[PDB]
């Protein structure tokens, strides 16, 4: 993240961290005990990852971090039916063993399709992640944070010569300066609605960071919320 | 639920005779007012409770 501000401690109690071949190499979300929700462009291969929940310093003990290996990896059935688009850019974790919910490893919420995309069109969410902090720069150390706003589809339309999907949004900022990066990928966008976020969005691709004329572009979750709630239930 | 949500304070649905009914996500509970969504579980989805 870009342009960001530290969180503080249990302020994103749903967000987790990849380690892997590569430590810290991108985010999640915690969709229940169980199952963690990511980009599918982190999770390529099917080498093994852990997730690490409940955590803040990603170089320090907090003794709130809860560690556990993935069992299963569920990308989601259409993306790379084309290649290199990132379109569908969402993916599905199976833990090994339930994490212990509490106030530092909690769920996100996920309204339906419908609410899902109400929620983001109010128009400003959050980002978060131990992504870079600049453009071609280190990664964080303490889990960053920060406000974007929505752009509309014309503006985002014309400032890249990728494609931008149905299936896909832009957030940022005209001005550039602030923006989610590399490394940050599959951690959430959320909309905060009367003091309970909910997931409107993951962090998918962008051309470099925080560039001026450039945003960030998101996987619009309300398209995938059955896809979510079908391969996740508990039982 | 055309202004302000129904006044729910999650999930609307437009009912019949102009009336609303609201609902919750997994871990709330529809309140006695029948508008706001209590907590039904120790660690309900979305919530920051360190403080
Ligand atoms: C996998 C995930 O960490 C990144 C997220 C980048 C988000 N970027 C912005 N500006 N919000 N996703 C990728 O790296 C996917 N590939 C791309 O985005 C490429 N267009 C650029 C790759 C690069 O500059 O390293
Ligand atoms: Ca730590």
């Amino acid at each position: 993240v870009v342009g960001g501000e530290d969180a503080k401690p249990g302020q994103f109690p749903w967000q987790v961290v990849l380690n892997g071949k590569v430590d810290a190499f991108c985010g999640g979300s915690i969709v229940n005990e169980k199952w963690i929700v990511t980009a599918a462009h982190c999770v390529e291969t099917g080498v093994k990852i852990t997730v690490v929940a409940g955590e803040h310093n990603i170089e320090e003990t907090e003794h709130t971090e809860q560690k556990r290996n993935v069992i299963r990896i569920i990308p989601h059935h259409n993306y790379n039916a084309a290649i290199n688009t990132y379109n569908h850019d969402i993916a599905l974790l199976e833990l090994d063993e339930p994490l212990v919910l509490n106030s530092y490893v909690t769920p996100i919420c996920i309204a339906d399709k419908e609410y899902t995309n109400i929620f983001l069109k109010f128009g400003s969410g959050y980002v978060s992640g131990w992504g870079r902090v600049f453009h071609k720069g280190r990664s964080a150390l303490v889990l960053q944070y920060l406000r974007v706003p929505l752009v509309d589809r014309a503006t985002c339309l014309r400032s890249t010569k990728f494609t931008i999907y149905n299936n896909m949004f832009c957030a940022g900022f005209h001005e550039g300066g602030r923006d989610s990066c590399q490394g940050d990928s599959g951690g959430p966008h959320v909309t905060e609605v009367e003091g309970t976020s909910f997931l409107t969005g993951i962090i998918s691709w962008g051309e470099e960071c925080a560039m001026k004329g450039k945003y960030g572009i998101y996987t619009k979750v309300s398209r995938y919320v059955n896809w979510i709630k079908e391969k996740t239930k508990l039982t | 639920c055309n202004i302000k949500n129904g006044r729910c304070e999650q999930f609307c649905k437009n009912s019949a005779d102009n009336k609303v009914v609201c609902s919750c996500t997994e871990g709330y509970r529809l309140a006695e007012n029948q508008k706001s969504c209590e907590p039904a579980v120790p660690f309900p989805c979305g919530r920051v409770s360190v403080s």
